């Protein structure tokens, strides 16, 4: 068996010992048995299969990434959304959008706006200084 | 005397749910001050529009106020506002504009209101 | 004074206490959750920079734009905020030191661009007239990395582009759970790394298809975590330093009531005294 | 008292002298005359004293005294709102030696002072129009020595006195006076003069808040702030086993569902604490004229402590405590009979109750 | 088919408590009923009783 | 394990049924229970009110 | 002078039409800004749609403001 790391920018998805693992490198389907020679590629968008040791075997749905293998170690540095020439032209577009305009969007931290608002209205006219006899 | 027991649990419902419907509005207006109304949830922003129009429904021209406004009063029955009141707080109204409701008398004047408006 | 007027002033800074108490404890809890979820965010920059150190610095070490240092005519900054107040000086004092390194740059007549995460960022910046081109706000309490994709994309597309010629980060280290400070750091050119695989001489790489557009998407794609690695831990900062804020706030008040309830003792004695002076003086 | 959240919390006994303290409308006399309407079937004498009532309330409470069957037990002393001040000053005083009677027979009795602060503004009118020194708020300089000689005379005594007070008519007896004064409040300043001299003669307050009256708890009786300093002593030993948690749990509850209102997305170990106790808060409180027995009181406080309200917790926890009740009185009885006149709290009725419970539970609706 | 069962036997558990507390409630209902009309008919008959 | 199935849902279908009953048939001793006490207090009521 | 906490119970009876017509926005459009007038120590916090009436509110107040001695018609 070798080990596997199934990694995305933000968290971990796969941390186990597997006995062979099949993906769809861009230049084909692949699979990974134990020792295999280092390797580098791109995978693309789409499920690989895991046969954890014992024989269990599962499906990852991954949005792409990058398959790097290693003397007895594989990893899949997998992206989290789907990544395009298009769609991230799309999204630069946007930012720029909302940049050259000044539109800005509400955070959803209703907890702190709730607290935010009843200490603006408890603290307003408290008068407090001048009434304490406190210089400052 | 605003217990089930003489005033009927009809009425008693109906008061107490305008008022926890005036209460849940005073909650929430400061996360709409603060957030913006597009951030409530759906039925948060029903609460509002339904606290909004109960806040225009318990307003109510007076024949003595004539010579204040020159609109003239109404007489609403008892019946009459537990009727209009408990169909708001049900929705059956959701289509009325707000100032449909504003200074009207039986809930028929706010359903001619919002036809004429 | 008045002794129901004190009286209620007592009562309304105490609840502002109660207030500033409860805002403590959200905040602390938050600056655990968000301080995991920076530990969850290593890997994947540490075993991608442990490639392309293999690939750009190692034995057949290819060349790309963003591994070298072309002259430089203008400058990108990606800055992260906060969509939130109440957190301190934090903003303040990183984008006081932006407009400090900004300036210096700008002595040598070099234009600087920015790119903003966070709505206070962006207010700020254009309040004081900074240029910025791209902006994401709104993150909260939940950042994102397909949504940092945007301006990241901007920046990364100016500089192959050839327009911006270096790009930096600035952002709030977090340190301590009561330390934090406001850096700048440099994203491209590359970082020279201080490791030498000089002991990865025993092994290649099987590149399939081919290395250079390897290498092209993998120093990307690091580019992009570096970014996301920052508003994490700018975000850990914002809770830390909030919880601190709120807890300085919280003595204030309590040294408040203290000075308000003297005011209180000395007006109700006077109000007694000057009543039964009345009455007494008043039956001939 | 017949109230769980008394009867439980905060714990009344033969000689007490207990302060029903709060704002203006919030269930003082509706708690008293519920507390006498409780002592019809005990061997206790009421004694009900109004000081400047509206005659409409007296009306409504000797109607609802006879209807309830209470009022052959007990005395009502009556000076209305319009009566002289003299009647209203030197009321109270004739109210405690009724009372005073049955004390020093070796009887039990219990006596209500309806508003001692509208008996203090009669004095304080008395003593101005025969031109005495006033005070702090105008209130004569022996306003203390009013309210202190009055609720003194509240008191257990020994048999040795009752024997030789009695010339040894009486012999095993221990006599007793229960009072409950009343002490209104103007919005929950108890640091009021009245109200904290009042406080530093009882030996307990019944403090009743107005915000959770308004919000339907009622009765509103406030934890923490609220104490008998008596306690556990007067109170019956499977109440007081039952009861020992109720008060620190919901003192704790009330403040952490305050800090709650801020910090949405909580930890599931508080969302457990802030769950059981807006359950048993919501369980306290009943219907105006509904007095509850110890073993009612005591089976529902034993199913909201050993947990049998989780998955009730939902909601209808009325509907629930109603249909147990109904439950329990249709079948076991004889144990209902032996909690009422024991009192007594033992492993074998631990299990019993358990029994009841498990029974109830997948047998019943609500 | 043992976890169909299963809950099988709890939707059967429901639906019959559920079924009971309408027959409880219908009771409720006619209680409230038939002691509005002794109220009543007490109300008539001292009506009466004290005219005469 | 199937005869082991057949025989577990079996079984538990013959306590959900006994179940089922027990809870519908005690929610009829409910309401006969109410009912009796609500003509003794509409009775109790009448009788006080006209003494009265 | 102190809008809102100063009283008139005379009202509209001793106004031109064209006042009486024209005032009730004013009482409207301060009464809001007092109402959010709390927030305005954190403005930027706030949604534009009731900043839109706290800085109109603030324009109203700044109106009102006169020198001594020029009455107007
Ligand atoms: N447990 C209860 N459930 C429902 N209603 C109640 C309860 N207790 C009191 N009330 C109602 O609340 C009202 C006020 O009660 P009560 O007259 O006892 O207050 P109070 O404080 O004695 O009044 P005041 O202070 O004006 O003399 C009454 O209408 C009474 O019927
Ligand atoms: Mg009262």
């Amino acid at each position: 068996t070798y080990h596997l790391d199934v990694v995305s920018a933000e968290q971990q998805m796969f941390s186990g010992l597997v006995e062979k693992i099949q993906v769809t490198g861009s230049e084909g389907e692949l699979g990974i048995y134990p020792g295999h020679a280092p390797l580098l590629t791109a995978i693309k968008p789409g499920m690989i299969r895991i046969v954890k040791q014992h024989g269990h075997e599962e499906f990852i749905y991954l949005s792409g990434g990058i398959l790097e293998v290693q003397p007895g170690n594989v990893t899949v540095l997998a992206d989290t959304a789907i990544r395009g020439q298009d769609l991230d032209e799309a999204r630069a577009m946007e930012a720029k959008r909302k940049a050259e305009e000044h539109i800005s969007s509400s955070h959803g931290d209703v907890d702190y706006a709730q607290a935010s608002a009843e200490l603006a209205k408890a603290i307003a006219q408290l008068r407090v200084i001048e009434l304490t006899k406190k210089a400052m | 005397q605003l217990d089930p027991l003489v005033v009927g649990q009809e009425h008693y419902d109906t008061a107490r749910g305008v008022q926890s419907i005036l209460q849940r509005y005073q909650e929430l207006k400061d996360i709409i001050a603060i957030l913006g109304m597009d951030e409530l949830s759906e039925e948060d922003k029903l609460v509002v529009a339904r606290a909004r129009k109960i806040q225009r429904f318990l307003s109510q021209p007076f024949f003595v106020a004539e010579v204040f406004t020159g609109s003239p009063g109404k007489y609403v029955s008892l019946k009459d506002t537990i009727r209009g009141f408990k169909g708001i707080m049900e929705g059956e109204y959701d289509h009325l504009p707000e100032q449909a409701f504003y200074m009207v008398g039986s809930i028929e004047e706010a359903v001619e209101k919002a036809k004429k408006l | 004074a008045g002794a129901k007027d004190i009286r209620s002033k007592i009562a309304s800074v105490q609840n502002t206490q109660k207030i500033t108490k409860a805002m403590e404890m959200v905040a602390a809890s938050k600056m655990r959750k968000s301080q995991d979820r920076m530990a969850a965010s290593r890997p994947y920059a540490e075993t991608m920079r442990k490639v392309i150190g293999h690939l750009a610095h190692g034995n057949l070490e290819y060349k790309h734009p963003y591994l070298e240092d072309r002259d430089v005519k203008r400058v990108g900054y990606l800055v992260v905020s906060t969509d939130r107040g109440l957190a301190g000086g934090l903003n303040i004092n990183l984008f006081k030191k932006l407009l400090a390194e900004m300036k210096t740059w700008t002595d040598k007549g070099v234009q600087a661009d920015l790119a903003m995460i966070g709505s206070k960022g962006v207010s700020f910046f254009n309040s004081v007239g900074g240029n910025v081109v791209a902006q994401v706000t709104g993150m909260g309490d939940n950042p994102s990395l397909s949504e940092l994709i945007g301006p990241v994309k901007v920046m990364l597309q100016a500089y192959d582009e050839g327009r911006l010629d270096k790009l930096y980060i600035v952002s709030n280290k977090f340190i301590n759970t009561m330390s934090q400070v406001p850096t700048i750091s440099q994203l491209l050119p590359l970082p020279a790394s201080d490791d030498d695989d000089l002991k990865h001489k025993s092994w290649d790489y099987l590149y399939e298809p081919d290395p250079k557009a390897l290498l092209d998407t993998l120093l990307r794609r690091y580019v992009e975590s570096q970014v996301y690695q920052g508003v994490v831990e700018n975000l850990a900062s914002e809770q830390a330093a909030r919880m601190v804020a709120m807890k300085a706030a919280t003595d204030n008040g309590g040294s408040l009531i203290k000075e308000l309830q003297l005011v209180y003792n000395k007006a109700r004695q006077a109000s007694i005294t000057q009543e039964l002076t009345e009455i007494v003086s008043g039956a001939a | 008292t017949g109230y769980k959240a008394v009867d439980s919390m905060i714990p009344i006994g033969r000689g007490q002298r207990e302060l029903i303290i709060g704002d203006r409308q919030t269930g003082k006399t509706a708690l008293a005359i519920d507390a006498i309407i409780n002592q019809r079937d005990s061997g206790i004498k009421a004694i009900y004293v109004a000081i400047g009532q509206k005659a409409s309330t007296i009306s409504n409470v000797v109607r609802k005294l006879e209807e309830h069957g209470a009022l052959a037990n007990t005395i009502v002393v009556v000076a209305t709102a319009s009566e002289s001040a003299a009647l209203q000053y030197l009321a109270p005083y004739a109210g405690a030696a009724m009372g005073e009677y049955f004390r020093d027979r070796g009887e039990d009795a219990l006596i209500i002072y309806d508003d001692l602060s509208k008996q203090a503004v009669a004095y304080r009118q008395i003593s101005l129009l025969l031109r005495r020194p006033p005070g702090r708020e105008a209130f004569p300089g022996d306003v203390f020595y009013l309210h202190s000689r009055l609720l003194e005379r509240a008191a257990r005594v020994n048999a040795e006195y009752v024997e030789a007070f009695t010339k040894g008519e009486v012999k095993g007896k221990t006599g007793s006076l229960t009072a409950l004064p009343i002490i209104e409040t103007q919005a929950g300043d108890v640091s009021a003069f009245v109200p904290t001299n009042v406080i530093s003669i009882t030996d307990g307050q019944i403090f009743l808040e107005t915000n959770l009256f308004n919000a339907g708890i009622r009765p509103a009786v406030n934890p923490g702030i609220s104490v008998s300093r008596v306690g556990g002593a007067a109170q019956t030993k499977i109440m007081k086993k039952l009861s020992g948690g109720i008060r620190t749990a919901l003192a704790q509850y009330r403040e952490l569902a305050a800090f709650s209102q801020f910090a949405s997305d909580l930890d599931d170990a508080t969302r457990k604490q802030l769950d059981h106790g807006q359950k048993v808060t919501e369980l306290l409180k009943q219907k105006q004229y509904a007095p509850m027995s110890v073993a009612q009181q005591s089976l529902v406080l034993f199913a909201a402590e050993r947990g049998y309200l989780a998955d009730v917790e939902l909601s209808k926890i009325g509907s629930f405590e109603a249909a147990l009740l109904a439950y329990v009185d249709r079948d076991h009885a004889p144990l209902m009979q032996e909690i009422n006149q024991t009192g007594g709290y033992n492993d074998e009725i631990e299990g019993k109750l358990k029994g009841i419970l498990d029974s109830f539970k997948a047998t019943q609706s609500w | 088919d043992l976890d169909l069962a299963k809950a099988s036997a709890t939707d059967q558990l429901k639906k019959a408590k559920a079924e009971a507390q309408v027959i409880i409630e219908q009771a409720n209902k006619r209680r409230s009923q038939i002691l509005d009309e002794a109220k009543a008919e007490a109300e008539q008959e001292r009506t009466k009783i004290v005219a005469q």
